[PDB]
């Protein structure tokens, strides 16, 4: 009964292992505790992401523009995330192809601040709300599909 | 145009051309 925040969650927490090793960000270690039961190297969390990963490098162009034009406008990107958000899943009508395109971009945005000595850790933080407090319009319409590892288990 | 509110919006519709591209594949093949 994984929540939407959770395997989301868990994503970013796998991929910021899979990519340098290294220390996982503080702000991420503590969005686990602050919650997180589903396990980085869970199967279904292993399954999305690769998936995610192949939707990144078929969009890698379209990822990079829009999240660089994103990150580079915004002043409160954790209400700004929220905005993309509904506009996609509340100004329409939500998709198993616009669920995975959001949780990949999503992915994508954390890889370009979890591993970097130079992002702010304010810059990090709100992101890392804005994306779990945000995607958490997924979990009703998901739930009615079955949820997120029936979803891919096929 | 260039507006902070339409920067946004249009990153969203981007992203929705991305993920109904994905879901074209999905209902012809259930059904």
């Amino acid at each position: 009964a994984y929540s939407t925040r959770e395997i989301l969650l868990a994503l970013c927490i796998r991929d910021s292992r899979v990519h340098g090793n290294g220390t996982l960000h503080p702000v991420l270690e503590l969005a686990a505790r602050e919650p997180l039961r589903l396990s980085p190297e869970d199967t279904v969390v292993l399954r999305y992401h690769v998936l995610l990963e192949e939707i990144i490098e078929r969009n890698s162009e379209t990822f990079t523009e829009t999240w660089n034009r994103f990150i580079t406008h915004t002043e409160h990107v954790d209400l700004d995330f929220n905005s993309v958000f509904l506009e996609i899943f509340h100004r329409g009508d939500p998709s198993l192809g616009r669920a995975l395109a959001w949780m990949a971009w999503c992915m994508h945005a954390c890889r370009t601040l979890c591993c970097n000595q130079s992002t702010p850790y304010y810059v990090v933080d709100l992101s890392v709300r804005g994306m779990l407090e945000a995607s958490e319009g997924l979990d009703g319409w998901i739930h009615q599909q079955g949820g997120w590892s029936t979803l891919i288990e096929d | 145009s260039e507006s902070q509110e339409d920067i946004i919006r249009n990153i969203a519709r981007h992203l929705a051309q991305v993920g109904d591209s994905m879901d074209r594949s999905i209902p012809p093949g259930l059904v």
